[PDB]
């Protein structure tokens, strides 16, 4: 088993800058005068896409900003001048011998200026209550960077471990994110409480913003 | 001695040996004057105008005889002077015959063969047959009657139709039932036939041009041989003929050839009769002799003479060689008969006579007469008893010169052939027509002529019969047993009636062949291409010679098969002090256009045989050499014979329970009768080949000889059309002779024929050996297989009886039947030309291979003609430079499958056999390869068979008998080594096997590993051989393989080495890996004398120099390899200066330039040669700046003298002289590159490695190092 | 020139399943073919390779003795027989062609193999009504909570795939219940809201559950 250590593990970079991802084989990856290192790009929900083959050969149909180099145990994929279309997980892959093996992945995130979330607050449908649980959703729409604290408060009693987060991926026109936070309570807990609010902290906000409703 | 008197025709009748006599006749005939030249022999110098009363006139008949030559002269032999001459000529020829051993002996046999007696309606009495006597008129008018063995007459209408004739009977077949009859030979010594030879040129170089004359003593012998068979009553029935197919456009419209005639000519013609038919006849006449013995025995009385019964009984005893006992009873001894019959039928033959007279003679009845000549042998200045025409101590003594009708023309008068040139013809057209003379067409014998009993099984007993070739030595042992006196008596007999009534023995029956007969064909045939070469014959001045027919449609219709160069040269337009010329120059082109020559069985190929005859099969165009290599001799043949060897009848042995002796006897009989059986089948195939194949080739041979003649006549003519428009004048001023121009072109033509004959000889044998004999050898190997089982089952079942010898025999049986009985052509053929061709064919083991894969004209093909099919996988790759090099990758479509023909393989073929190949195994790079044995050549049917496989650092050979278990031999090499002889370089593998012994693996001619296989098998012989990487678990791997061969024997050490040198391609230089050295291709240099160094330049230009510096790096992969780095130093590119070669391969003795890359810029490698002392330091000079400096290098691969070598680069100065080989100076300093002549002086006196020993190393994926 | 791989679905631990990659548009019968897999939100892993003639196969040590790869060159099809499945085999499964002697260049869409004792549930669809207190502005947001389904995936679309700008659809979250849940939202003018009607097209193909929920105040 040839192990391919890929680094850096994450990489966040502005468009038009240089990306240099670097792969490293435990044993040699060369034979018959070749290095059978390939580089792949995968976007969410798509099959991996060949970029580069035998170490240095650009795949026809892939644009020039991608080059590959190296030999033996050390290979390097550089992206000459990044686009925002290039948020991906990039993988090196050896083909020298069985077991054919992959790198652990490298996550190119793209950078943009700071963008303020829009907070939206959503009460449980009536239909949902009659089933005996309540979901309150808190949408943060179109922001960057990803880091965000979303605290749930109910009668400003701070809730914890009864809500989950989810994030879209970068939305390359904008390199923006969106996020849902979803507090689930039983029906009994929800209707022995009046005011529901989700408070958000983020770089694009001068001070924490809260959206609230009450039942009715 | 043979004729004691001179006679003159004018000498007066005396009743005794000069007499007017009478003969058997239909109705009344008048007496004719005859002379008794010898006991029982008379001559009647008179045109035969009375034996055949349905020929009245001596004129040409209204419809012409179907013979190629004929001659009518109704006034011949009409006067007395002629009659005298005739008498003298015939006498002379008997003396000529009787003066040879074989002659003295034939004639004794003739005098001795009195026709039997014969008559007698009564069982108990002997009576003379009347037709076997003449009535001899005496001076006083009375008549005595006289017995008579033979009479020579003048000829009938067709003067040259010489026959044996006899008088028949109501019931008895006197010439076929052992009785015999008097024989009447129609003959003249005043005429002879003309024929052409194209065979003696290879023993007799300055020989003739035109026709040669048949020596008339040979013709008379031919007739006396017939007379011999018919006097001993053993002539073969004339209904018994060699029937010919006749319907195909190219087949001889027709041709009677009787078995009697085949027998009589002998030599290779007698060999068309198969053994079965030969035996049928011998048995038939043996039994007819028995019936004579038993007729004699019943005889108690004897009428019509005063001689005793006993006396007459005793005459016939001596004739038929009967055994008499004490009681007077007679019987035929099979042994004494066998000998007598052999002598009459196999020794008394025309071919044998030719040996004794030492004359040139047609060599086969199929070599037709072409002319007829008047001659006159009576004067000794023309013809002697001892030399015939070829007179000692004269110009005529030499190369059968006396019988050359051109050279000895004062002796042969040309006569008219009364057979029209297109009297008998077929008409060939193309969908232009041409009449073609029947006697120019092919002989196609019907398959019905060739019968055997090979299919019949045989029961072997302890009784079984064990048999038991005609040299001059053997003829001598017959001669020495002869008794050359006790001549049979002339005895009184009682007068027959004065007119002896008799009819000639009535022959068949036989029929005018239909006369051509149009054929519409699609291609132009070779006869068209032959007619195009003809003209015209002709006068004004046409003869615009040219290629591409229609030439046909003039003239000049005059096709040639050279090359406008030649058509253009001699279609000018040239005079007159530029005759001369022109002439000088055309004597040259001819001998370069005709002596022109160019596969390892057909060594010499003449590439214009194609164009001349359009061969043939003949769709083109003219790389006939391409098609010949691709397909072999078969493209020459006009019809493909079928090789019909049936499943041979097997032997079953009879057991003799509790009987040691009869049980061993029966084994010994089984084995010997097997030895007989190969002989039987070989003999059968040779016979087939002689009649159906070797005859097609001999026609083509004559046709070439003609094509050449055709061209030299067309050329000679076009010259004289010129020289004639001239001088003239002077004219009387360039006194030139076509007679010496002829002399010059015949020498030329003969030289061509020495090549052409040789080429066609090899075509004939090669076909025999590789397309006929193998089919036999297979049925023979199955026959053995099955005899071996039987014999071992016999030895097993009688082991009780054989207590003391069960081993000795099993070993005898296994040793005998495991070994092929070798084919020897000399056992079957008498003819030294074919024999020496065959000896040379055998000399090369490769011709004997049963598989010989080679890339030719754009496919991989089997040159041994044994593969039924060669399936080439889609992703196989042939090296564009040397397509014999085959790359197979680890894909399943990169494979080649070879399938042998079913009718040619046998179960035991891999019991003694061998295989060789070259291989390049790339270096192993990856760890999965460390423990991964994979197959690359696989010949295995359900677990059994053989395979070649590879593992890390190993080549493996494996046999698996018969459903387990294995044996295995291995060659192991290291990848932890500086410079390997083996890693990624071409190596020559040979695996030999001997079932009773061991397998051996050889590598580059050297024995590596051997191991016993005597514990096996047997092996299941597989149809298939798969070339494919099977089981290789490195995705990226491949191998290169080439020059695959398979052999049906176990090669010895020497054979293997020869084979190694033969396939080394030593005319061509090679790089380090073994591939051909190429132009315009970068190479790193390795000096073999210091391999831990590489080349550098300290400085560019004449100031700098090149030097060796060290060390080289290492290259490695942990656990897999460790080697010296080879991609180091300053690269070299070899550039073209001189050439030819359309191609890029650097050949031995090429003159080249050597460029030298420094920092991606090429420089010229050069030196100042007048620099003092032997060593000239080399430099890298700016390409356009070499000045007049020494830079041309001769690439070498051998020295001289032929010993190959690693000193590649002999630098030369600009005058053509050697400076020295390139190597390096030291031990001083500083390892500069020098050219030193010292090196040239060593290479001739030793083959050791020297400072000039280099190897060129190109980049190669199989080495994998990274520059 | 494409590869459609089928066979994917839910299956009990210890159970079995057979995938079928369907090749068209190129010379299948000459090319090595590889199977590669990716556990949800995780790295790519090689599973197996099969030579062009089908005679030689290679397996990753993790699936050796347990998966078998075969092919039928006549129906241009590749097969992955898959036995005694474990939880860790849960993954999207890709076939790819190996262009000799370079790389795997063509890949299919993949097919999801989910290994679990759990049972298929179709989801519940709840609207997320646009507040109300809104505006202001512009620009109000609304959406769908797709809740309690197994297994992945569901797919959402708006107005039959018409409205697709301003649309965000979230990764599903494996809740503590053991059932997944996602939500999908869209921002739209306040203005056009009581007039322009918005509809939520939800699809859990794995239960044959199509829900078309209308979202409104
Ligand atoms: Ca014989
Ligand atoms: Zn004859």
């Amino acid at each position: 088993e040839i192990v391919l250590t890929q680094s850096p593990a994450t990489l966040s970079l502005s468009p038009g800058e240089r990306a240099t991802i670097s792969c490293r084989a435990s044993e040699s990856v060369d034979s018959y005068g070749h290095s059978f290192m390939q580089w792949y790009q995968q976007k969410p929900g798509q099959a991996p896409r060949l970029l580069i083959y035998r170490a240095s050969n650009l795949e026809p149909g892939i644009p020039a900003r991608f080059s590959g180099s190296g030999s033996g145990t050390d290979f390097t994929l550089t992206i000459s001048s990044l686009e925002p279309e290039d948020f991906a997980v990039y993988y090196c892959q050896q083909g020298n011998e069985v077991p054919f093996t992959f790198g652990q992945g490298t996550k190119v995130e793209i950078k943009r200026t700071v963008a303020a979330p829009s907070v939206f607050i959503f009460p449980p449908s009536d239909e949902q209550l009659k089933s005996g649980t309540a979901s309150v959703v808190c949408l943060l729409n179109n922001f960057y960077p990803r880091e965000a604290k979303v605290q749930w408060k109910v009668d400003n009693a701070l809730q914890s471990g009864n809500s989950q987060e989810s994030v879209t991926e970068q939305d390359s026109k904008d390199s923006t994110y969106s996020l849902s936070s979803t507090l689930t309570l039983s029906k009994a807990d929800y209707e022995k409480h009046k005011v529901y609010a989700c408070e958000v902290t983020h770089q694009g906000l001068s001070s924490p913003v809260t959206k609230s409703f009450n039942r009715g | 001695p043979f004729v004691n008197k001179q006679f003159n025709y004018k000498d007066p009748v005396n009743g005794v040996d000069i007499a007017y006599i009478k003969i058997p006749n239909v109705g009344q005939m008048q007496p004719v004057k005859a002379f008794k030249i010898h006991n029982k022999i008379w001559v009647i110098p008179e045109r035969d105008t009375f034996t055949n009363p349905e020929e009245g006139d001596l004129n040409p008949p209204p419809e012409a005889k179907q013979v190629p030559v004929s001659y009518y002269d109704s006034t011949y032999l009409s006067t007395d002077n002629e009659k005298d001459n005739y008498l003298k000529g015939v006498t002379k020829l008997f003396e000529r015959i009787y003066s040879t051993d074989l002659g003295r002996m034939l004639l004794t046999s003739i005098v001795r063969g009195i026709p039997f007696w014969g008559g007698s309606t009564i069982d108990t009495e002997l009576k003379v047959i009347d037709t076997n006597c003449i009535n001899v008129i005496q001076p006083d008018g009375s008549y005595r009657s006289e017995e008579l063995n033979l009479v020579i007459i003048g000829p009938s209408a067709d003067i040259i139709q010489f026959e044996c004739k006899s008088f028949g009977h109501e019931v008895l077949n006197l010439t076929r039932n052992g009785y015999g009859s008097t024989q009447y030979i129609r003959f003249s010594p005043d005429f002879t036939f003309g024929f052409e030879e194209s065979l003696e040129v290879d023993t007799n170089p300055l020989l003739g041009a035109g026709k040669f004359a048949t020596d008339p003593a040979v013709t008379l012998a031919h007739e006396l041989i017939h007379a011999g068979h018919r006097l001993y009553g053993i002539a073969i029935n004339p209904n018994r003929v060699f029937k010919v197919n006749t319907n195909a456009y190219y087949e001889m419209s027709g041709l009677e050839v009787s078995f009697e005639e085949l027998r009589t000519f002998g030599g290779h013609d007698a060999k068309f009769i198969d053994s079965l038919q030969e035996n049928e006849f011998r048995l038939y006449y043996y039994n007819k002799f028995k019936d004579i013995a038993s007729t004699l025995n019943k005889a108690k009385s004897i009428v019509g003479t005063t001689a005793s019964l006993q006396y007459m009984k005793n005459v016939f005893k001596e004739k038929y060689l009967l055994s008499e006992d004490t009681s007077g009873k007679f019987s035929v001894d099979k042994l004494k008969f066998d000998k007598l019959y052999k002598m009459l039928t196999e020794i008394y033959t025309e071919d044998n006579f030719v040996k004794f007279f030492k004359v040139l003679n047609r060599k086969t009845y199929l070599n037709f007469d072409k002319a007829v000549f008047k001659i006159n042998i009576v004067p000794k200045v023309n013809y002697t008893i001892y030399d015939g025409f070829n007179l000692r101590n004269t110009n005529l003594a030499a190369n059968f010169n006396g019988q050359n009708t051109e050279i000895n023309n004062m002796n042969f008068t040309k006569l008219k052939n009364f057979t029209g040139l297109f009297e008998f013809y077929k008409l060939l057209c193309v969908r232009l027509c041409i009449k073609v003379n029947n006697w120019d067409l092919f002989f196609s014998p019907s398959e019905d002529n060739f019968t055997n009993d090979l299919n019949k099984g045989e029961e072997i007993t302890s009784d079984t019969n064990i048999e038991a070739n005609i040299s001059l030595d053997l003829i001598q042992q017959y001669y020495l047993t002869f008794n050359f006196d006790n001549e049979p008596e002339n005895i009184s007999i009682e007068n027959l009636s004065s007119d002896i009534i008799g009819q000639l023995e009535l022959m068949p029956n036989i029929e005018r062949f239909p006369n051509g007969k149009k054929y519409e064909l699609d291609k132009y045939t070779m006869f068209h291409y032959l007619r195009a070469q003809e003209f015209e014959h002709g006068k004004s001045r046409i003869a615009l010679t040219n290629s591409v027919n229609e030439a046909l449609l003039n003239p000049s219709r005059v096709y040639t098969f050279f090359s406008s160069d030649y058509v253009k040269k001699v279609n000018k337009a040239t005079e007159a002090a530029m005759f001369l010329g022109w002439v000088e120059q055309l004597v040259y082109d001819f001998t370069d256009e005709t002596s022109e020559v160019s596969i390892a069985d057909i060594t010499i190929i003449i590439p214009y045989i194609g164009p001349a005859l359009n061969i043939g099969n003949m769709l083109y165009k003219d790389d006939f050499v391409g098609a010949l290599i691709f397909s072999g001799a078969v493209i020459l043949l006009e019809f493909i014979p079928e090789i019909a060897i049936p499943v041979l009848g097997t032997f079953a042995l009879v057991s003799y329970i509790a009987n040691k002796v009869l049980t061993v006897q029966t084994i010994d009989n089984a084995l010997s009768k097997r030895n007989e059986k190969w002989d039987e089948v070989y003999k059968y195939i040779v016979t087939n080949w002689l009649a159906k194949v070797n005859t097609q080739i001999d026609l083509i041979r004559k046709k070439m000889k003609e094509a050449l003649e055709n061209q030299a006549e067309a050329t000679k003519a076009i010259i004289n059309y010129q020289y004639n428009q001239y001088t003239e004048e002077e004219k009387n001023n360039i006194n030139f002779n076509i007679d010496d121009l002829s002399s010059k072109l015949n020498e030329s033509i003969n030289k061509a024929m020495i090549n052409i004959n040789k080429f066609l000889n090899q075509c004939s044998v090669s076909y025999l050996m590789n397309s006929m004999i193998p089919y036999g050898v297979k049925r023979l190997e199955d026959f053995d297989a099955s005899l071996k089982d039987a014999l071992l089952k016999y030895i097993y079942d009688n082991r009780g009886t054989l207590i003391g010898q069960v081993d000795r025999l099993k070993d005898k049986v296994n040793n005998t039947l495991s070994t092929d009985i070798p084919f020897q052509l000399s056992k079957y053929v008498d003819n030294q030309r074919l024999l020496s061709t065959f000896t040379e064919y055998i000399k090369n083991i490769i011709n004997t291979s049963i598989l010989n894969l080679r890339y030719e004209s754009n496919h991989l093909i089997d040159l041994s003609r044994y593969a039924s099919k060669i399936n080439i996988g889609s992703k196989v790759n042939f090296d564009p430079i040397d397509k014999n090099q085959i790359q197979l990758f680890n894909l399943e479509s990169s494979k080649i499958e070879v399938i042998l023909k079913n009718a040619i393989v046998y179960n035991s073929m891999y019991e003694n056999f061998s295989t060789s190949f070259w291989i390049r195994i790339p270096k192993y790079f990856n760890s999965i390869s460390l423990n991964n044995e994979y197959t690359i050549i696989n010949c295995m049917e359900n677990n059994s068979g053989w395979k070649v496989s590879l593992n890390y650092g190993e080549i493996i050979w494996t046999l698996q008998d018969t459903q387990e278990i294995k044996q295995r031999v291995v060659f192991k090499y290291s990848q932890m080594i500086n410079i390997s002889d083996y890693i990624n370089r071409w190596i020559f593998v040979t695996i030999t096997n001997n079932r009773l012994n061991n397998s051996k693996i050889y590598i580059n001619g050297r024995l590596i590993d051997q191991k016993p296989i005597s514990n096996l098998g047997n092996i299941h012989a597989s149809n298939n051989i798969m070339f494919k990487l099977d089981g290789c678990r490195d995705t990226h791997r491949y191998i290169w393989i080439k020059y695959f061969n398979l052999f049906d024997k176990e090669l010895n050490e020497k054979e293997i080495k020869d084979l190694y040198d033969n396939q080394s391609n030593s005319g061509i230089l090679k790089d380090f890996w073994g591939d051909y050295l190429q132009y315009d291709k970068p190479y790193y240099m390795l000096n073999l004398y210091d391999p831990n160094k590489y080349v550098d330049v300290n400085n560019v230009g004449i100031r700098g120099y090149m030097y060796l510096k060290g060390p080289r790096g290492s290259v490695m992969t942990t656990n897999i390899y460790l080697n010296s780095s080879l991609y180091r130093g300053t690269k070299f590119i070899i550039k073209k200066y001189a050439s030819g070669n359309k191609d890029n391969i650097v050949r031995n003795n090429d003159r080249v330039y050597i460029n030298v890359v420094v920092k991606n810029k090429e420089y010229r490698l050069a030196t100042n040669a007048s620099q003092a002392g032997v060593e000239k330091i080399l430099s890298a000079l700016e390409i356009p700046d070499v000045g007049n400096l020494s830079q041309v290098v001769v690439m070498k691969s051998k020295n001289d003298q032929g010993i190959t070598n690693k000193c590649k680069m002999n630098l030369q100065d600009n005058n053509g002289n050697d400076i020295g080989f390139i190597g390096f100076h030291q031990f001083n300093n500083i390892a500069k590159l020098v050219a030193s002549n010292w090196y040239n002086r060593q290479i001739e006196r030793s083959s050791r490695t020297l400072g000039c020993s280099w190897e060129f190393i190109p980049v190669d994926d199989g080495w994998g190092e990274r520059p | 020139v494409q590869l459609q791989e089928s066979g994917g679905g839910l299956v009990q631990p210890g159970g079995s399943l057979r995938l079928s990659c369907a090749a068209s548009g190129f010379t299948f019968k000459y090319d090595y073919m590889y199977w590669v897999r990716q556990a949800p939100g995780k790295g790519l892993e090689w599973v197996a390779t099969i030579s062009d003639g089908g005679s030689y196969t290679y397996y990753s040590d993790s699936v050796e003795g347990r998966f078998t790869t075969s092919r039928d060159n006549s129906k241009n099809t590749l097969y992955l027989q898959m036995n005694s499945l474990r939880a860790e085999d849960t993954a999207i499964y890709y076939c790819s062609r190996y262009r000799y002697d370079d790389a795997m260049d063509y890949w299919g869409q993949g097919t999801l193999v989910t290994v679990s004792s759990a049972s298929t549930k179709g989801p519940s669809v709840f609207p997320l009504a646009p507040s109300s207190k809104s505006t202001s502005g512009g620009t109000a947001a609304l959406g769908c909570l797709v809740k309690d389904y197994f297994p992945e995936p569901v797919t959402v679309s708006w107005n039959s795939g018409a409205l697709t700008s301003g649309v965000h659809t979230f990764p599903a979250v494996l809740q503590s219940s053991g059932l997944y849940s996602l939500s999908s939202v869209v921002t739209v003018p306040s203005s056009s809201l009581g007039t322009q009607t918005y509809i939520c097209n939800v699809n859990h193909k794995p239960s044959n559950t199509k829900v078309d929920k209308k979202v409104e105040p």
